[PDB]
RNA sequence: UAACCUGAACAGUCUCAUCGUGGC
């Protein structure tokens, strides 16, 4: 889809979905677009992953509009099916917010992936 | 075609050998070569207006029976000479009455529950125990606990039974040396 | 048994006799129009005269109610009491009531039938005497207040046991309750006898056929995971499919087509049962929508057929019957449809039956197997019996151009069948 | 080569839809005054 | 500003005083809000009007942010119509069940 | 009344059974299996470890089990008394994969290749003392192959002679698959995929009379799949992507000759129909290669989701009508999915099947017979009565 | 035991007595019994008095 | 218990014929009892439920008669590896025992019937059954 | 060289959670 800005390549999307899988094991992600926007409102999201695969993409491209207000990083991955597999549910997942923590075991991996995200903004 | 009662008697012993309706009655008496005589009854129809088109299938009513194979072991259940335990090659333990043949009853093989709460093994398609080599009944504590101890063909444990309940018991005694049970006894 | 049980039996026998004023009030306040306080004060003359008005309206809508005005709605029936004549007069008027109910089952959306069968409810007590036929006749209308009304005033039969939490309730029975009602076997035998009387007296209407077929295919769907229930269920629904195919209605014929197609895709039936099913399908095929459903039904019933013997030549009688109901243009056109039905095994059996039984129409089998694509075993059996056709009769241009098609695609396979039987140079010397 | 013929016979088998418990539960909503041939193709859409 | 709000907010959108008193003391929040007067919630009956207030707010968030954020939108009701078909057959499948035992 | 379009009524009034009888079926009925339990295969001689790999013989009635107790056992299996043929304990070498290889030229070698987390791989030559050899030289390529754990054995044709020879294929560190000769141990070629190599499988396709072609199918962790033609130099012919799937653990082919249903004769080599890519979430995509060799973003015919933890075995039955998903992570995690219908059999396994923690699985090439090895050290044995 | 029968003077109610103890007053033509009492000594006979409302 | 289901010597004890199961199918093999005078090829029963119920060495092309459980006596030469001739009764009853004297084969049935076959003519000569002998094996 | 992550890596002396009771 053309209007899904920054889209990740294969290596970045592989490490994004790896940190999504370990955040899902640590119960540190909110899966789903409404839960992602709730974490955006409350300011407890590290970065937002979205799927450039939903057949209306306009059900997504509104949380960019309040990501750029709270300067939280956001990124697109090409498959909602693969994002749902990574989040560890049985359904496709359209968006997922990795929530904030300061005692987290995967804090360094979250920070590395979010720096690689904000390089391409 | 109203209904089919399948395997009403054994094919190997002749199938259903004589079946007859008692006349004027919805009950039919069958008998087969497997030493068995049954009755089946037709209940009245479940539809209160149609009836003739909704025919309830025949259900089972009383039956008498014995061993279908010659018995392999024999014991007397008590000192009064009233009941006698009798095991056959068709893998059934009957308790036959010497006083009144209606009191003859097959000892049931419906197993109890496991004592700890684990699962019991065995096949899902339940078959009868291997045919009985030996048995020993001692009704000093009868009704209290297990009462008959029996030993089957080419298997390494001896089952118990309760003559009061007329059913199997909770215990199967192992031999603990990977050998088949050649004899059983029990104290008085 | 006990004394209270035997007395409950004598109460159920004497349910309709009014033995004092209080039982007469409780028994006459059961109306289908009015509430209890009006219905208890009404007379027989009042309810008879407006039921006779409504029967004149119902008779000018549909003229088969005039004989009910002659017997069931006459003025001798104001004084006719039900439980004072013998069993033979009772069975006479109860098949009169059954005739009225399965005639007026279709009319239940218009108030003259409500005001007319009001008199059967209040004079002849058909809500408690003739109650199974009343429920079975108005079973289609279960989302409607008229079925709510007959459930409120009905005394429920023992086969209709699952509706016992929807009597005197404000909410209609649901569709899952209807499938739980139909899921019984004795209820299925009862409903198929009801449909047999419907098909016999030619009263099957399309809303009934839709409801009946919906509940039947939901019964098959519910029992789709236990083969012993499906096997209990086969000679009931295939018998009612035969009795729906043995009538004249295009609607009831394609109702039977729906039942047959769902049942054959639910379990693998026998080959001979499927062939006799297609014989019963073709033996009364007269409509056009019935022809559309019949071709789709025969295609799916041959598709759901496995094992050694799925794609034989269908025999001479059934093939020439299928020819007399469906010629070449119909089969070729239906294959040329862009929706692409799955007609693999049936079309293979059809072309093999042409090669064993027609031996003139081979250009058409070239065109139709140019149209649709088949599998390797299908075209292997086709070219094997074409090889046998070449060896029995002299090989002209239609068989030659068929082998040119079987050379232009998959020539390795026709080489494999010739090497399994024959030779390529010997076959080219043959043709 | 009968094993090869048997393998091509089991190889030429296509994926079909099986009947579930609830493959036909959503038909009661629209059996209202539609025609029976529309019911037949609505069933055939479920089967295919 | 309505499009960038989550579907739970669109559910409870009218009932702010009941919501915030039921949050500022630890009570049970409302479930209907301004969306109670939709025709689908009118068709529902029981606790499943809370249930389809939830699914209606979810599909209404979908359709609403499609309408506000689309650029090639056609004013023809397509996304709203497929969302309404989803809500209608969901309402069908939870009005078909019954808590009685038959 | 009466003395003696009715075709259906007559056929119903004569028949009593209404389904296909015994052998006029030839392909499996869906949703209800027919599977009896036999004697547990290693019940005669117990295993001292979790049974890590398991393979039947291509021709003989032999089952080879092997695990981390660095011994490998062969069992003559039958119904009643699965006895132990022979048993070889390799000291200091725990084994993880063990395979019966049998060549296509003379079908008389009968090697057993076995390997674990070591820099060597043993090869026992079956002779009924025991002559085994050890492969420990990557011929210049030792840096990219630090453990011989994940190997697979396959057939390769010279393609200028019609001479076949076995290859073993070792999965290495970077993306590497090192293919080497199964008799001389010479490094033949290597195929590198881009990512974390997780699994691979071998497909064959016939070309003409007596010529076939070997294709290596290797999967990234991310989900992108390379197919290498390796009867020529090991060059890529196709590169596609798994639809969905993010943690990919196991690929398998089936429906023709796999490495676990091997062809005894070179003309009996078949093209595989099905390809299952099983993942870390328990999702198994299933692709139908009769049409999914052309698309390059092919869609699966179904994505199975029935068991919820990491797919560690998935094997196709030799006819290619059952796939067996299995997970070594929780207990009793095994399903047999019927295909083409892509529907799980619902009557087996039940809650009382003693599957255990399923850490290996194997299908018999002829008998229609499952062996399922669990972490307790027990191979349980079942027979599918369709075969 | 053997049941001594008795009807009310209009035929609406039936009063049976078992020899053993079982006395039942009932509306035999509806299915309504209004007394079933088991007086475990040997009863011999019964009668209604002026009604179904009292019996001796 | 033993994997060898059936086994018998030839007269003079020079070869042993033995039926064992091989991964759900019966197989019939012949071994020499002294090598100083392996044999790796078997007769394979191709059905999973067809099995040998008895076997007898004939005495001179050397052969085995294998009495099956579908009313058949297979006659199987051992130097070649095919059943040379398939005797059959009219039934499906398993056959409990066979014997031969010279060229005259006799066999008993699970329906307690006696059949006689002629190895020189490949024909069913006689079929009968006698009273009060009802469980013959 | 190391650090960190990772493969079926808590749990028979059963492990853990939560609400309570009595004295960690």
């Amino acid at each position: 889809n053309p209007k899904a800005f920054p889209l990740a390549d294969a290596a970045l999307t592989q490490q994004i979905l790896d940190v999504v899988q370990q955040a899902a094991n640590l119960r540190q992600l909110k899966k789903g677009a409404n839960e992602a926007t709730k974490t955006l409102n409350r300011g407890i999201s590290e970065f937002i992953i979205m799927a450039a695969d939903c057949e209306p993409i306009e059900i997504l491209l509104h949380l960019p509009l309040l990501c750029e207000d709270k300067n939280v990083p956001y990124v697109f991955v090409p498959s909602r099916v693969a994002l749902g597999r990574a989040c560890g549910v049985s359904r496709p997942v359209i968006a997922a917010s990795i929530t904030t923590n300061d005692a987290s075991a995967i804090k360094t991996q979250i920070y590395a992936v979010k720096d690689k995200i904000e390089t391409l903004l | 075609r109203i209904h089919v009662l399948k395997n009403i008697h054994r094919e190997s012993y002749g199938g259903v050998t004589q079946a007859t309706f008692l006349n004027g009655q919805p009950i039919i008496v069958t008998s087969g070569g497997d030493n068995s005589l049954k009755e089946y009854v037709f209940d009245p129809s479940l539809s209160q207006g149609s009836g003739d088109v909704v025919v309830q299938p025949p259900r089972y009513l009383r039956s008498r029976g014995g061993h279908s194979q010659p018995p392999s072991y024999i014991a007397f259940a008590d000192s009064q000479s009233h009941f006698m335990l009798s095991a056959s090659k068709d893998r059934s333990l009957w308790s036959f009455s010497l006083r009144k043949d209606a009191q003859s009853q097959e000892m049931s093989q419906r197993l109890h529950k496991k004592q700890d709460g684990g699962r019991v093994g065995g096949s899902t398609i339940k078959s009868k125990f291997p045919e009985i080599v030996a048995l020993a009944i001692e009704n000093a504590r009868i009704g209290e606990w297990e009462n008959i101890i029996t030993a089957h063909k080419d298997e390494k444990f001896a089952r118990t039974w309760d003559m009061r309940n007329k059913r199997v018991g909770r215990w199967t005694f192992d031999t603990t040396d990977d050998g088949f049970v050649k004899s059983v006894a029990m104290s008085q | 048994s006990s004394l209270s049980d035997q007395l409950a039996q004598v109460a159920s026998n004497n349910a309709t006799v009014a033995l004092d004023r209080k039982r007469r009030q409780k028994l006459h306040s059961a109306s289908l129009i009015y509430n209890s306080k009006t219905a208890a004060t009404q007379d027989y003359d009042f309810i008879f005269e407006n039921a006779s008005k409504a029967l004149e309206e119902l008779s000018q809508i549909e003229p088969k109610f005039a004989i009910f005005s002659r017997t069931l709605f006459s003025e001798s029936s104001i004084s006719l009491d039900r439980n004072v004549q013998t069993k033979e007069e009772i069975k006479d008027l109860d098949n009169a009531i059954n005739a009225y109910l399965l005639l007026a089952s279709s009319k239940w959306y218009l108030a003259p039938t409500l005001h007319a069968t009001e008199w059967l409810v209040r004079r002849f007590q058909i809500h408690v005497k003739n109650t199974e036929m009343l429920l079975l006749s108005t079973l289609n209308y279960y989302q409607t207040p008229v079925f709510k009304r007959i459930l409120s005033i009905i005394k429920l039969p023992p086969l209709f046991n699952c509706l016992s939490n929807f009597v005197r309730s404000e909410k209609p029975p649901t569709a899952l309750t209807m499938i739980k009602l139909f899921n019984d076997m004795d209820f299925l035998k009862l409903y198929t006898s009801y449909l047999d009387q419907c098909i016999k007296h030619n009263a099957t209407y399309t809303n009934q056929l839709l409801f009946t077929t919906c509940c039947f295919i939901n019964v098959v769907a519910f029992n789709s995971n236990n083969d012993e229930k499906l096997n209990q269920l086969v000679p009931i629904l295939l018998e009612i499919s035969a009795k729906l195919l043995a009538s004249k209605s295009k609607d009831c014929q394609i109702a039977a087509h729906t039942i047959l197609v769902v049942f054959a895709t639910a379990l693998p039936l026998k080959k001979t049962i499927i062939l006799a099913a297609m014989e019963t399908i073709l033996s009364n095929l007269d409509a056009k929508e019935a022809k559309h459903s019949a071709l789709l039904t025969i295609c799916k019933l041959f598709q759901t057929l496995k094992g050694q013997g799925n794609v034989d030549q269908l025999p001479s009688k059934i093939f020439k019957l299928f020819d007399s109901k469906f010629d070449t243009v119909s089969i070729l056109t239906f294959l040329d449809k862009e929706d692409k039905p799955v007609c693999d095994k049936f079309i293979t059996s059809y072309t093999r039956s042409i090669a064993r039984y027609d031996r003139s129409k081979l250009n058409i089998i070239l065109s139709l197997l140019k149209k649709i694509r088949l599998e390797r075993y299908e075209v292997r059996l086709i070219i094997t019996d074409l090889i046998y056709l070449s060896e029995i009769l002299e090989d002209k241009s239609q068989l030659v151009e068929l082998f040119e098609y079987f050379i232009s695609i998959n020539e390795d396979l026709v080489l494999k069948c010739l090497k399994s039987l024959g030779l390529t140079g010997e076959l080219f010397e043959i043709r | 080569d009968e094993e090869d013929i048997a393998l091509e016979f089991i190889n030429g088998e296509k994926k079909d839809k099986l009947v579930n418990m609830n493959s036909f539960t959503s038909m009661f909503d629209n059996i209202q005054n539609v025609q029976m041939d529309t019911f037949f193709d609505r069933v055939m859409k479920v089967l295919t | 500003s309505l499009a960038k709000s989550p579907a739970s907010t669109i559910q409870i959108l009218g009932a702010e005083k009941a919501l915030f008193r039921a949050l500022k003391t630890k009570h049970d929040t409302p479930k209907y809000g301004l969306l109670y007067h939709a025709s689908l919630v009118g068709q529902a009956t029981g606790k499943n009007k809370g249930k389809i207030a939830r699914v209606l707010a979810a599909k209404a968030a979908v359709s609403l942010r499609y309408d506000a954020l689309a650029e090639d939108r056609d004013d023809s009701g397509d996304i709203g119509l497929e969302s309404r078909a989803k809500v209608e057959n969901r309402l069908s499948q939870l009005e078909g069940r019954d808590l009685r035992t038959t | 009344d009466e003395s003696d379009i009715n075709a259906l009524t007559k056929i119903l009034s004569t028949t009593y059974n209404y389904k296909d009888t015994l052998s006029n079926s030839k392909l499996l009925p869906p949703k209800k299996l027919d599977i009896v339990r036999l004697k547990d295969a290693n019940a005669s001689h117990p295993s001292h470890s979790a049974i890590q790999s398991l393979s039947f013989h291509p021709s003989k009635p032999l089952l080879l089990t092997g695990g981390y107790d660095k011994t490998l056992r062969i069992y003559h299996i039958d119904g009643k008394t699965n006895h132990l043929v022979t048993s070889l304990h390799l000291v200091g070498s725990p084994i993880q994969t063990c395979t019966f290889y049998t060549s296509l030229s003379n079908q008389n070698q009968q090697n057993i290749f076995t390997a674990g987390r070591r820099r060597y791989m043993h090869s026992w030559d079956l002779s009924l003392t025991a002559k085994i050899e050890k492969f420990s030289r990557l011929y210049g390529h030792e840096s990219t192959q630090r453990s011989f754990e994940n190997f697979k054995v396959a057939h390769l044709q010279n393609s200028q002679t019609n001479s076949v020879h076995g290859i073993v294929l070792l999965q290495g560190n970077n993306g590497w698959i090192n293919i080497l000769h199964s008799t001389s141990g010479l490094w033949l070629m290597g195929c590198k995929i881009e990512g974390v190599i997780t699994d691979f499988c071998i497909d064959y396709q016939p070309i003409s009379r007596g010529k076939f072609r070997t294709i290596l199918i290797a999967v990234n962790a991310y989900g992108e799949v390379w197919e290498f033609d390796l009867n020529k130099n090991g060059h890529v012919i196709r590169r596609w992507k798994d639809q969905g799937g993010v943690g990919i653990t196991k690929i398998q082919v089936g429906g023709g000759t796999t490495t676990t249903c091997p062809a005894l004769q070179i003309s009996k080599i078949k093209q595989n129909r099905w390809l299952a890519v099983g993942s870390e979430s328990g999702f198994v995509n299933l692709y139908d290669r009769n049409n999914a060799m052309t698309s390059s973003t092919p869609t699966p015919v179904a994505a199975l989701d029935q068991l919820t933890t990491t797919i560690s075995n998935l094997q196709f039955s030799p006819d290619g009508q059952i796939l067996c998903m299995a997970s070594r992570a929780v207990k009793d995690a095994l399903r047999l999915v019927h295909l083409p219908s892509c529907s799980v059999f619902s009557n087996w396994p039940t809650s009382g099947t003693p599957l255990g923690k399923v850490t290996s699985v194997a299908f018999s090439p002829s008998g229609g017979l499952l062996a399922v090895g669990n972490e307790q050290g027990k191979v349980r044995l079942w027979k599918l009565n369709h075969y | 035991g053997p049941y001594h029968i008795k009807y009310a003077k209009n035929g609406t109610h039936l009063l049976i007595t078992g020899r053993k103890g079982h006395v039942a007053s009932m509306d035999w033509r509806k299915g309504q019994l209004r007394a079933e009492l088991f007086l475990n000594e040997t009863c011999h006979s019964a009668t209604y008095l002026q009604n179904e409302q009292y019996f001796a | 218990d033993s994997p060898v289901l059936q086994s018998a010597y030839d007269p003079s004890g020079q070869y042993l014929c033995y039926v064992t199961v091989a991964l759900d199918k019966q197989r019939v093999g012949v071994q020499p009892t002294q090598r100083a005078t392996w044999n790796e090829n078997f007769l394979y029963l191709e059905d999973s439920k067809l099995k040998v119920t008895c076997l007898k060495w004939v005495n001179d092309t050397v052969a085995i008669i294998l009495g099956m459980n579908n009313g058949e006596i297979w006659l199987y030469s051992v130097l070649a590896n095919e059943v040379t001739y398939k005797f059959t009764t009219g039934n499906s009853y398993e056959i409990k025992d066979i014997d031969l004297m010279g060229n005259q084969l006799w066999c008993i049935d699970s329906s307690d019937a006696f059949y006689q076959f002629d190895l020189l003519q490949f024909k069913l000569l006689q079929h009968f059954r006698i009273n009060n002998c009802v469980q013959l094996n």
